[PDB]
RNA sequence: GCCAGCGAAGUGAGUUCAAUGGCUGAGGUGAGGUACCCCGCAGGGGACCUCAUAACCCAAUUCAGACUACUCUCCUCCGCCCAUU
């Protein structure tokens, strides 16, 4: 019994798909736009030293975002905040450094749903209607309360709105450190530095890390084969593990010594002289990822030396809702990630990496 | 859903205490509970002002996480071997009313029977050092899990020797086989100024013991808060909480 | 020319696990080496859990000297035994070393970017 | 209120019957604990300090019946072949071999021991062809038929 | 489901051979197959009358169990390191048609590739002594398991050293994790007169190698008969 | 109120120094998602993937009934509070 518990499993889900950019059934744009929170956006190009200026201007302008210390939740339900940021664009908000299985974590959706995952104490002290979400077997750990602000903005004199206002203002004042962003889709301009001027708002740019790697042993792929043909093409999952090995700044050969490191490169392969590596780190908007994916699609319009380029996006490992309905849990680790392997004939691979306790979307 | 709650056996001086508090606040901890080892030979009771954390520490410990103020608990671990010393602890239910969690350490099977049966304690200490074999009767364990008794397993055998490691892992496997694993929390001792490992790997130190693949971590994170709850219902009142609130 | 769509779902194809660990040596006598760390990893699991379980397929990635950080990989069998072996503090000479694990993943990308702090300001 | 015990039979196969005469409960227990401590660590050997114990021993026969737990008999029976180099007053090389693994149930374990002893008697008869042992065989068969 | 079929590496003299045959018949064996170690340095071929079991043993080995007559096989383990020595083994496919099971021992990864690809062998010997690292490619292993190649693992480090135990258990765990564990049989070598283990113990020792709680015993009891059938179809 | 035993084979599990609910995969049910297929009433039916299938407890002669300990699960009588017409 215990020996099986020593070696049972952590749960793993790894889903691979292949698709076309010129296909009408392609839902990659919906999958990027309806995915909300993002941390690390990296892209890899083999056999390219000097970056073009058109992509460099897109990389240097992925932000900005804002950080507010100790912001109360009842500021987020005012009609000025709804008519200013929510009704005139895409407003993104998330609490900072509060664990999803331990602490309270509040997120704001562009559809208008403020979704907050609470423990039992905060769910009892606020008194809002929710559903049991995360359990401990027979005991209940974490609840989720969803408040649709767009339906409450139509009737501001309803009993639901004054109930939520009394719960947030006088009943339980909750304050958190918020990361904020607002994609502008409105003719009336109003900055966020002037709105949150009472609290210590800080404007931040995403960190850009550039790398030029030498003598990289990249595998050979076929576009019309996911599982890989024998002795001609490689497997995309071994290529993903090798991708993680390269992004860990680890690229060596067999080293017979006392500290033995056996690592099989995916073969057959091809030596690449220059590998361009870019990593953008911060609160990344998904529309910038949409423009980046369209630029990586249009990069193969000209005859280039790269057979396939890589675009990997790791999201926040501390968010309540990712992949449009799915709950991100923390069972000793686990993350959620999506990768793009873009070929030259407008074909792409959609990978989905799932952590311990999380459901996978199609 | 309160994580980061363990029981420490650590007092030498103020400098080592500050170092252990800074190390626990740095790595993964948000509640520090200090045990005080009292044996049956000395029989001393110094309860009024022995420790004085808040008058000597500087106003806050800062953590790497949510940056919340750490609650600091002062617990008492009483080594009880003689049955008359257990009667002395029976006499302390009305005389001196402090030390929010009272933790008894039994050595006699009749005393362990009346500890789970009649004696009002919070958490029974179970440590096995230097050949202590002990049998387990199941209906007092059933009354204990129905009551709320969380079983403490204070571990530090890895630093001194390996025979102590063997006796602790044998007693812990016997506890996980007989007790069936309902509410057992493990905790680390601190004699040297660095005797603490990572907080997420305490779950695997309990998983080596057994108890589940995940409900080990779930059970320690639930039952330590339930232990603070049991100590609070013993301290304030059994159904009432009365607090002076002057705004 | 080729353009089509296909859905493929796998169940546990990972078969490996990686650990990023930052080393915190107590004393100032830091005489580290790449081979001696491997020898300590072999000698710890031998006395702690077993010599049969010590020769599990494990290796070291990005072994850093001044930063005192490394990555250890074992397949999905002895990850729990590796965690407990590194937990019970196996020593080398008599200077007791604190071995504190930063992060564990089955992926070399989610471990390599950030999982622990997720912003450091 | 009970625990499902497991049991195991092992035959010591060696010549030089000073090795057959050199058996003791404490010596065998310390030998098995020391040879598990080489193979397994604290988790493997300390579970044998509470679960494993000597139960049945014969000097001349060389059949040893030992106990072991439900979650540990695989570890014990995997630790059994690695019992090598018993150092004693002489230079001996004894070695265990498993006959059959019986899931607890001491009664049918003693039943299977009787059939194994009868197979050990009857098969050895035709290859030797000697009357001095055959008379003791006839006496043993007569005493077994008196039972 | 034919039980008690393993391989031995044992020839010193007739007395030790009779002792090991009596020990194997008394404890747990019903088919004894004797390997003959031939290295690439000597290059000797003595096939006609080297062993002569039936002319020297006495008419039957008797076991303590089912009391059945033991079939005795004579196998050849050829250590092949040089590629020209593998060409010498290629030349022996039609010259001398004896030694029912031909067992090659590769050391080069290209030689192991052409052994599983083109070279007609029965069971590939895989032993690792004194720092021999070796990788594995998956499509030749797939062609091998589709063909019928059973992988031999000859182990005896238990008396000599502990580092050899470490290298054998590391090679065994690497083989179980890479090869996926379809047809691998483990056997013991006999240089000393006591280097044999239990018949049921092979199951738990392969369980220590891994592969299942049960498929060690299932795989040896199926794949030894499958390997004998494969050698018979190669001979006929 | 009192008054009646049989030492000889072996319980659709029958052990007593005290065995028997072990692993894998698809379907059942409670749910979610769909870029799959068929039919033309906005839609309906089948197909693909993941999660949950627990706890109470353990038989020594059986059965009937009563008791106490249950919650993945199903048939009903209900109460309170929240929101809508």
């Amino acid at each position: 019994a215990t020996l099986r518990r020593l070696r049972e499993a952590p749960r793993h889900l790894l889903v691979c798909e292949k698709s076309n950019f010129g296909n009408h059934k392609s839902r990659h744009r919906h999958l990027v736009q309806t995915h909300y929170y993002n941390y690390r956006v990296s892209f890899l190009i083999p056999e390219c030293g000097i970056l073009s200026e058109e992509l460099k201007n897109l990389v240097m302008n992925t932000g900005p975002y804002y950080f507010v210390k100790n912001l109360p939740l009842h500021e987020l339900i005012t009609p000025e905040f709804i008519s200013t940021f929510i009704k005139k664009g895409s407003c993104y908000a998330l609490t900072y450094n509060t664990h999803i299985d331990e602490d309270n974590t509040v997120a704001l959706l562009p559809n208008g749903k403020l979704i907050l995952s609470l423990d039992k104490d905060t769910y009892e002290e606020t008194g809002l209607q929710g559903h049991p979400s995360q359990f401990s077997g027979r005991k209940i750990m974490k609840f989720i309360v969803s408040i649709d602000l767009m339906e409450l903005s139509l009737n501001l004199d309803s009993k639901k709105y004054e109930r939520i206002s009394w719960s947030f203002k006088e009943k339980k004042p909750l304050k958190f450190d918020f990361l904020l962003a607002w994609h502008k889709t409105g003719s009336e301009e109003s900055t966020m530095m002037s709105y949150f001027s009472k609290y210590q708002i800080q404007e931040h740019q995403p960190k850009v890390a550039l790398s030029t790697l030498r003598d990289l042993q990249c595998p050979v792929l076929q576009s019309s084969e996911l599982e890989g043909t024998p002795e001609v093409s490689c497997r995309a999952l071994e290529l993903f593990d090798w991708l993680g090995a390269v992004f860990s700044n680890v690229d060596l050969n067999n080293e017979p010594n006392n500290f033995i490191s056996t690592y099989c490169c995916p073969e057959p392969s091809t030596v690449v002289a220059k590998a361009y590596l870019c990593t953008i780190t911060g609160f990344i908007l998904p529309e910038k990822i949409c423009l980046l994916l369209e630029h990586l699609c249009h990069y193969f319009d000209e005859p280039k030396l790269a057979p396939w380029v890589t675009l990997s996006v790791q999201g926040f490992a501390d968010s309540p809702v990712s992949w449009e309905k799915n709950e991100h849990g923390f069972r000793k680790g686990g993350e959620h990630l999506y990768n793009f392997v873009i070929f030259n004939n407008q074909d792409y691979w959609l990978q989905m990496a799932v952590g311990a306790n999380d459901h996978c979307p199609p | 859903a309160v994580f980061a709650d363990l029981d420490l056996r650590a007092g030498s001086d103020l400098k080592a205490l500050r170092g252990l508090v800074e190390t626990a606040a740095h790595l993964g901890y948000s509640v520090v509970a200090i045990n005080h080892i009292v044996d049956f030979k000395e029989k001393k009771q110094e309860i009024e002002k022995p420790v004085a954390v808040s008058e000597l520490f500087t106003t806050l410990p800062i953590v790497q996480g949510k940056s919340r103020p750490i609650k600091i608990l002062t617990r008492l671990t009483i080594i009880v071997s003689d049955p008359s010393h257990c009667n002395v602890l029976r006499a302390t239910s009305s005389r001196a009313r402090l030390y929010d969690v009272v933790a008894v350490f039994p050595k006699t099977e009749k005393l362990f029977h009346i500890a789970c049966t009649h004696l009002d304690v919070d958490l029974v200490c179970i440590t096995v050092t230097e050949k202590l074999p002990f049998y387990f009767k199941r209906p007092p364990i059933n009354v204990a899990i129905d009551r709320g008794l969380a079983f403490e397993l204070v571990y530090s055998p890895a630093i001194k020797d390996s025979t102590m490691r063997r006796y602790t892992i044998s007693s812990a496997l016997n506890l996980m086989q007989i007790c069936k694993g309902k509410n057992v929390i493990i905790s680390s001792a601190a004699e040297r100024p660095l005797e603490i490992r990572g907080p997420y790997d305490v779950a695997n130190l309990g998983l080596l013991f057994g108890l589940s693949e995940s409900d080990a971590k779930a059970a320690v994170s639930t039952n330590c808060r339930a232990a603070l709850l049991h100590g609070e219902t013993r301290k304030t009142a059994f159904g009432i909480i009365s607090t002076v609130k002057k705004p | 020319p080729a353009a089509t769509y296909e859905r493929v779902v796998y169940k546990n194809p990972s078969e490996y696990h990686y650990m990023k660990v930052c080393l915190e040596f107590q004393d100032c006598g830091v005489g580290l080496n790449a081979a001696q760390f491997k020898q300590l990893l072999i000698s710890a699991v031998k006395d702690l859990f077993g010599e049969v379980d010590a020769a599990l397929p494990l290796d070291i990635l990005t072994y850093e000297e001044k930063t005192l950080s490394a990555i250890l990989r074992i397949c999905s069998s002895g990850l729990v035994k590796l965690w407990s072996s590194l937990t019970l503090l196996g020593s080398y000479k008599g200077k007791k070393c604190a071995f504190r694990v930063i992060q564990v993943s089955p992926f070399l990308l989610a471990l390599s970017g950030n999982s622990r702090e997720l912003v450091l300001d | 209120v009970r625990f499902k015990h497991r049991y195991l039979l092992c035959e010591l196969v060696s010549d030089d019957p000073r090795c057959r005469l050199s058996l003791d409960d404490r010596v065998l227990s310390s030998l098995v604990r020391d040879t598990i401590a080489r193979v397994h660590g604290t988790f493997g050997a300390a579970a044998c300090s509470i679960g494993f114990a000597v139960r049945y021993l014969n000097a001349y026969t060389g059949i040893v019946l030992l106990r072991c737990r439900k979650e540990f008999y695989q570890l014990v029976w995997s630790a059994l072949p690695f019992i090598t180099y018993l150092e004693n007053k002489g230079h001996r090389y004894p070695c265990f071999f498993n006959t059959l693994h019986v899931g607890g149930t001491i009664r049918t374990c003693q039943k299977f021991l009787i059939q194994y002893n009868r197979r050990q008697l009857l098969i050895l008869l035709q290859n030797c062809t000697d009357e001095g042992e055959r008379e003791a065989i006839q006496k043993s068969v007569t005493r077994s038929c008196l039972l």
